């Protein structure tokens, strides 16, 4: 279905509760008239930007909320108009994880964080850590069973591994993030792949596991654990295998470290239905009875509705859930994220298959991930600082009481200094590749006069604190 | 990666080693 005046079509990933929501879709029909469809194309996330400006995307979009300031960016989606009194039913983080530049560009729906999820019958004692598993599965395959399986090919499943002693993504310095500090090839990131990469050389796991591999293999009884999210728990409850679900093992004694996501519905900016949009996601979808709907087909995670999260916070798998979110992060909505993750996806193919070294494929991770200010910009920036230079020379101009003048070196401009002393000013924030937590320094001699180099005509500055981060 | 990072960087790189004296 693609997009019509008078109808809503709203794409939803195929793993989530898509039939659950179409009941939700269909009760609205039946009360409005206004007819719902729901889709789950392959790859809904990477789709929509390509072709809601073409026409052929839907009116509403559901992903994590990560993906979103990217689309937003872009222009994308519809600013959401919720009261006040709508947005006291939900909780507060949630609606911070759908805020991109001050606006609120998506209905937060649920929070998912991956758990360990292990077979009862097989493991009576899951693993408190990721290094007693390599035993566990040779004990295991000589009763023709192995440890673990879960998806290799998509990140977000090996992240809380690679996060667990010092891999992160974007640094959040108090405010914001810094998009120039990515945490993907520091040394806590090398060992947590490093030890993928092992059980795979070891043969504890198979490099080309991926989603349907890992569920058919646990929901079959062939494997011991697995990690996955609430979504899951439904196809496991059919299979009838005995499971749990608990938190994942800790990494060299630290705990494992999920990206939380909280699962998300968009408006189209393309679209002729927002404000029916609106409606059937207020009135229908986020209740007790529509969110109930959904989770019964798969279940959401911990919702974002307190009235019903009330209710599903009792499930000892919620509590699992929670445990494990607040043992992660909430994911950065920032339109960087994608290149982020498509720089770590490639990694860890890269580096499971053998086609490159963790070290390469991390290095290169590194470089993706932060991969713009062009010199021409840098040069204008360097001309307004040189100028705001000028127009203060041109206000400002016995023992030790004779400064230093003020002075433009062609980077920063330096003000009076006191004789005999040492003058700090900060590493200035119109260099985009300085290090703007430090500071260059000067030396004013007792006379007033600006140190000089030893045997040269060169004022001494000392820049070493601002190009730290250039190797 | 990026050609616009290199001549960037190239140029600071340049400036800074005529001015950083110590
Ligand atoms: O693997 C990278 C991928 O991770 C996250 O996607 C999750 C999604 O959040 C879950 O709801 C579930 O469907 O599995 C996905 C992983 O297959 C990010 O949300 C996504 O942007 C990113 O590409």
């Amino acid at each position: 279905a693609k997009i019509e005046e008078g109808k809503l079509v709203i794409w939803i990933n195929g793993d989530k509760g898509y039939n659950g929501l179409a009941e939700v879709g269909k009760k609205f029909e039946k009360d409005t008239g206004i007819k719902v469809t729901v889709e789950h194309p392959d790859k809904l996330e990477e789709k929509f930007p390509q072709v809601a400006a073409t026409g052929d995307g839907p009116d509403i979009i559901f992903w994590a909320h990560d993906r979103f300031g990217g689309y937003a960016q872009s222009g994308l989606l519809a600013e959401i108009t919720p009261d006040k009194a709508f947005q006291d039913k939900l909780y507060p983080f949630t609606w911070d994880a759908v805020r991109y530049n001050g606006k609120l560009i998506a209905y937060p729906i649920a929070v998912e964080a991956l758990s360990l999820i292990y077979n009862k019958d097989l493991l009576p004692n899951p693993p408190k850590t990721w290094e007693e598993i390599p035993a566990l599965d040779k004990e295991l395959k000589a009763k023709g069973k192995s440890a673990l399986m879960f998806n290799l090919q998509e990140p977000y499943f090996t992240w809380p591994l690679i996060a667990a002693d010092g891999g992160y993504a974007f640094k959040y310095e108090n405010g914001k993030y810094d998009i120039k500090d990515v945490g993907v090839d520091n040394a806590g990131a090398k060992a947590g792949l490093t030890f993928l990469v092992d059980l795979i050389k070891n043969k504890h796991m198979n490099a080309d596991t991926d989603y349907s591999i890992a569920e058919a293999a646990f929901n079959k009884g062939e494997t011991a654990m697995t990690i996955n999210g609430p979504w899951a728990w439904s196809n496991i409850d059919t299979s009838k295998v005995n499971y749990g679900v608990t938190v994942l093992p800790t990494f060299k004694g630290q705990p494992s470290k999920p990206f939380v996501g909280v699962l998300s519905a968009g408006i189209n900016a393309a679209s002729p239905n927002k404000e029916l949009a609106k409606e059937f996601l207020e009135n229908y979808l986020l209740t007790d009875e529509g969110l109930e709907a959904v989770n019964k087909d798969k279940p959401l995670g911990a919702v974002a509705l307190k009235s019903y999260e009330e209710e599903l916070a009792k499930d000892p798998r919620i509590a699992a859930t929670m445990e494990n979110a607040q043992k992660g992060e909430i994911m950065p909505n920032i339109p960087q994220m994608s290149a982020f993750w498509y720089a770590v996806r490639t990694a860890v193919i890269n580096a499971a298959s053998g086609r490159q070294t963790v070290d390469e494929a991390l290095k290169d991770a590194q470089t993706n991930a932060a991969a713009v200010m062009t010199k021409e910009e840098q040069i204008f920036l360097l001309h307004r600082a040189q100028a705001q230079c000028e127009k203060r020379l041109k206000e400002v101009l016995r023992y030790r009481g004779r400064p230093c003048l003020p002075e433009w070196d062609h980077i920063l401009c330096w003000p009076l200094g006191a004789p005999g002393e040492v003058v700090a000013v900060p590493c200035p924030d119109y260099i985009y590749d300085f290090n703007h937590k430090g500071h260059a320094y000067r030396r004013c001699d007792r006379n007033g006069s600006w140190e000089l180099v030893p045997g040269h005509n060169r004022t001494w500055a000392n820049y070493s604190e601002c190009v730290k981060f250039l190797t | 990666k990026s050609i616009q990072d290199l001549r960037r960087r190239f140029f600071l790189h340049h400036l800074i080693a005529e001015i950083h004296t110590a």
